[PDB]
């Protein structure tokens, strides 16, 4: 991150924008025996499960897309979009870097236990330790 | 990069090949956590008014979620860093960058997106 | 009670019983009261401009109103204030709220409700 | 804590609202031998009349609701919001987060001291320490 | 803990014995206003649903009786057994002892795998601070 | 009420409810810690008229009665107290009384009774 | 507290005047389902009764009269009368302020034995151990 | 309450009142929550392996199924603790027993629970 | 005045007769030390940025029109405060506000008109 | 300081004798333009008011007599009593010694509230620094 | 200042307003032997001079109207309405605050000593201390 | 005084003129007020607490009513006093009186009022 | 990872795909680095039959098929560990899971193999 | 001019000829660095992360991309800096403006470009 | 430091309104024997040259104007405006002040190594270290 600054930032948000640029669900990978993980997390309380399936370069290892659904509760669309924002157009020692506690206290309220519209990070480390397993790099899995 | 070298001596054929950032000199990352960071957490009417500088912690500061405060543990070990969301993290670099220890983790550029996720939410 | 979940738990089982808030962590219930002010003070351009937050001290910014610097008093009780207008209080934990040996009330809203009335007047 | 997250929240005042949808005077309780508390309290000098009724669940403990009476001052109407916003939809951890200091430093420029024209603390601490004696339950009223 | 004490424990437990003392889920109890609570949790994600039930003498603050109920899991029947075992002859502050991660990780194994398959906790604190909330006393649940 | 001050309030005709009794707290049960060494007691017809103030041990001085000794204990737990028939205990307030936080027996009115049943036996 | 002040307080004996004021065993309560507390204890060495008795308003928390009983031992007369001078008038955060051990060493002169001529405390932590339970809240009890 | 008495009861007038619990005031807490790891703690052909006693500290030892570590915070507080799933507590006296930060909990008798459920499976 | 008093100066017959005000007495001057001066600091694109107190250190920041950072005096006394155009200033509190220990002039509500004294100009 | 020597300033109270010298409310004092403040107390629920008329030498600048009234509470006699002890003898500033926290102890039976029988203090100061703008010395004001 | 709070200073300062709406050139003030200062300050060569003159109420201490007056420089009418809105309301000691350095170097701008535009806070320091020997309070004046 | 030639002065020509009460300040301070508490103290039944000066810092015995016990503030000031109402305050000389620095205040013979007014109510 | 979950990653969408064994920290090393240190240590006339730790430290306690303390090494490292047939290593956490920064192993199943090795032979 | 005069130097005839002025030294003028970028601090819609001042020590910053923390140097000199692109080196006085050692660059109005260059780009 | 107070003054472009004033590539500038230096760099990685050249007073030594020269890259022409706002007005003690360091990580981002863009304060450095030679002072170089 650097400041470019833009002034006028906060009144829009990026989320909306990284939606509309995929029509529907579609991503960019390379095609080689080493594959793309495949990741989705499913909370009971949520009452759907998040599909976060990453498309990797396999050439760059950079995420080109990282697309989301989200059912049920309307406060899970909000932490799978920001979770397909920050990994775009990083690497996976930068995507490999993400941690649950960003959006493990947005919805707060008292996060006395963990609200499951909060496990959408859960769905993308289903896919990029599941990435590393099929990309043939694990270790930062364990 | 300990290369010292982000060329212009280059056509920037060197650049089209995967390159990641990496912080040279012990000072540079500072700029990279808390450029990030704080590039939002300061006047406008939309949330979020200031933030604080101090001596020997050198974090975000947001009354929106609360904090995570940077501490060190005492000499024999480096960093220490805690929350009361997900322990005592425990600290120190791997990559040039802040590379917590629970799992290899970094949080160079992850609690930018809990700035812009405070108009949100 | 300790988890690390919401969820998986009453399922409209029962719902006709609510059940009293939990208070999981003792450092969680100073993240709190952090929360609730920033669109309870900020958000707008209209009065109040600031709520400081620092590092290893919380404070309270208003102009006139006062201000309320949490302190810590000598290593063997954590934790002291002094209102600008109330006199000394004193602050330990009960079930991981933080609560007044003098009333029983907690600074968990007392530090949110002059906050919005800075707005109002 | 607290969210919405809207930049015309503070636009409007939220006390104003809340005193106008409940209508009027009138609360939520159970009937049984411990029983709700009542918070008269009166300043004939300064003019100003209160009552803050509590009316609380005795089964689940929470305050459902509370009102306020405000005669004499007109400026203490506005300050005995605050003991009827916190307290309603909360717990009895709720009840007491309060000061008098709260609402009366205000309208000051702190004096040497205070002023009566806002009593409403003391009106619904009239009431929650006479529904901790008659809830029976005196460990937090002295 | 209280030095019995056996020096002849093996692998059995008395807490079948207890929970037979009277069929489940009734008990005795005092009539007045402090009625008892009565705690429900399911998972529907573990198919298991614990009735646990706490039926208490008023007027000496001692719990006399409680016993459960487990449907689905068969591993969650131990779970509940313990907390019915400890709690019966003892104080309602002797009930407000136990922990959720009493029953949630001596079921299996490493800190990475936690289940629904043993919530018996949740649903005797769902009766003993459901009680509490009856009893007109919120500064023990809180 | 933890202004410690509340002037024109119950007159005594619009009360009919419970009156909260005083919290300040650093002090406060120190004014009912002795209550009868200065309303009573020294230079009466009866036993037992010394009293000491160091610079924070202060207590009523029966040592037939037994005398209770205030001590601080070391940094982690504030206050120490040793009793001769029951043994140290360990004491910090809870609304502003100077009690053990493992009861609600506290040595602020024991002093109270002793100094004026040492008129008795 | 209140007072006059003189040491006339001293000059004729505080028991007396007390015992004077509403002899004996009865008081002032308010009748409810949960009841005012029974204190008894006894000794089988000089085989006496000491009741302490509270009766106590339930919608204040203020015990308004405890009338003590003395059989057998002569000097336990004086030792049951002082827990009734302190817990009347006062709250019932007053009336558990004192301990056995602030009357088991007054007739010390340091013996061997404690007799059972100091045993009036614990007739009257027989009536806010079976007060605090029927009240309702056994949270100072215990 | 520090009665201190070693009976003087039974002749059946207090034997009809209940009694709950008198404290300890600092013993009884620490025992109980050892009394079930000194009567199933090893030595036997089944029960758990062992137990290991320390001074200064204390634990209950489970192969794999987690336990409490008892541990105590810098000086401004005492006790801190450390678990598996229950991530870090402190405590502090003050409903008669250790009170949980988190939620109010008393480790007393949780300890004594986990040894036979890890004789369960 | 140690009046602390609510109200009972409002009964208009002493509302009409002079007594003293803003002297309460400790805490009051950080809160008419303070009354304007962090007021313009935000929520407006004119006036003046960032004038804010720290940690409990308070200053006054102007474009290049004056500085003051509270200090403190050399050993014997505390609290100094210094200009660019008049050297070396004493204070401590002599009978009520800040007076200086080098004079008598006070700096009570010089940090706030100079903040608006830096939009006129 | 204090020389008779006997100890039986306690045994008359020192307030009757004050009173009994220069009673009342008439005093001595010079005539010039600068001139001697009036001090009033209110409230009708209580009644009270408390006309503390300094009467005072210009050519000493010590009060010589300063006279008390008392309506309403029979409580404020006393309080204004060394109101009017400490005050006489001495100059303006150590007859601005006087704090409220005085007489505030006396009546205290500690409360969170504040009587109106504690305002003598608040009397005198009404009359005193009415005699710091009318005696055209705002020193000592503030 | 005071808690409003007005971030609308925003080219706008209300002590001009303030010095129009009251008159200039007398203010009130009471016949007596105490009697008003006035102020004066001026530089030939520059031709700068300002008149401030206190007119205040010799019987209740507070500058009620503060005059001024400004010759020659047109950035010393600015500073002049800071000696024009601190001091009212207040009395002496509270109106003594003001420092030289105050508006000094809020003239300008470079380094150390400025211009000489400015001489506002020296034209009401020859007012006040006019009216520390006028009004006959020589302490303030040292 | 520093004339200090009390006695050989007021014989009718200076003493039909105001002299002020003599000062050293602090042998004076001591001679005066310490001892018009100790004029108060026991030989009659009209009860006292005593007087107390337990490190030559005047801790005079107010065990029933307020707390008012004298100490002294760390380095670079004199003096660190409570009030239980009004709170605290920081004495230092001005005439020989000791005068409170917040408030103006003093205490020089207002604590010989406080004694003898514990006995009148 | 950083997770604060453990539930609601396993009801069968997200178990089907591999579940990670996670390494951390605090929740992690306490019994499960502790599991067969006193596992085979007793509740059996069998096994072998001792191995123990020490009061504030771990150790492996094999009679005489081999050893392990840990150690400590001067400030500028934390932790350290000796091994008989390869001289000192040094431990450190980096992924929450120890990691000796000699060569690269951890001791979490080192401490495991050998206890059971020593059953066999 | 080194006396402090720089009034009656300007009413132009000397003015016109050359002099320069912009010397702090130290202790003494912060206008031209610290609160030189309270200008270009947040109010306004431009982002900047920071200016704020610390404990009482100016460490100024730019946390966006100019860290040059002003610290100093261990006893035997003054001045130490800090820079992101070419690493800590010490500095010292020479005309009053904080002067680097290497040969010569003063940050004293660099910081000010850069905090309002970092929202151009 | 810098006062106007305008802070939407860096809102809008800088740069613009400073190569707006001075039409083109002409600066003002003395003679003698000293002599205005010659600053060029060359980046061909643009493929063109970033010409700063100081023209600066010979009697006053006060940088007048300094005139660029900048092509390619549309970032690079405002890497060359920072160093000619600052200097301008200044003299050659602010003409030694300037870093490289300045505008080599604004662009970034923070590098090691400056970009093509970058190289403007080299070519304002390679007009001091010729023109602080041909001034006859090569003092302030090094």
């Amino acid at each position: 991150g650097s400041h470019m600054s833009s002034i006028t930032k906060r009144l829009y948000h990026p989320k909306v924008i990284e939606h509309y640029t995929h029509p529907r669900n579609v991503g960019s990978l390379d095609k080689k025996l080493p594959n793309v993980g495949t990741g989705l997390v499913g909370a009971p309380a949520c009452g759907d499960v998040m599909r976060l399936q990453i498309k990797v370069n396999d050439s760059t290892g950079v995420i080109e897309d990282v697309k989301f659904k989200t059912f049920g509760c309307g406060s899970a669309i909000a932490s799978s979009s920001y979770m397909t924002e920050l990994v775009q157009g990083m690497t996976l020692d930068d995507a490999a870097k993400i941690k649950n506690t960003e959006i493990a206290k947005e919805l707060s309220l008292p996060p006395v236990k963990l609200h499951c519209s909060m496990l959408a990070e859960d769905a993308i480390k289903a896919a990029i330790k599941d990435y590393k397993s099929k990309r043939n790099t694990p270790t930062m899995l364990s | 990069v300990e290369s010292s070298t982000d060329g212009q001596v280059v056509p920037q054929e060197v650049l089209n090949l995967p390159l990641e950032k990496a912080h040279e000199e012990a000072d540079d990352y500072l700029d990279h956590l808390l450029d990030s960071l704080e590039e939002l957490s300061e006047a406008h009417p939309d949330c979020i008014p200031d933030v604080e500088l101090s001596h020997g912690v050198m974090t975000l500061e947001i009354p929106a979620f609360g904090t995570y405060v940077i501490n060190k543990q005492p000499p024999n070990k480096q960093i220490w860093l805690a929350s009361p969301l997900s322990g005592p993290n425990r600290f120190d670099l791997l990559n040039g960058e802040w590379v917590s220890l629970r799992n290899g983790t970094k949080l160079t550029d992850i609690l930018t997106e809990e700035v812009e996720k405070a108009i949100s939410k």
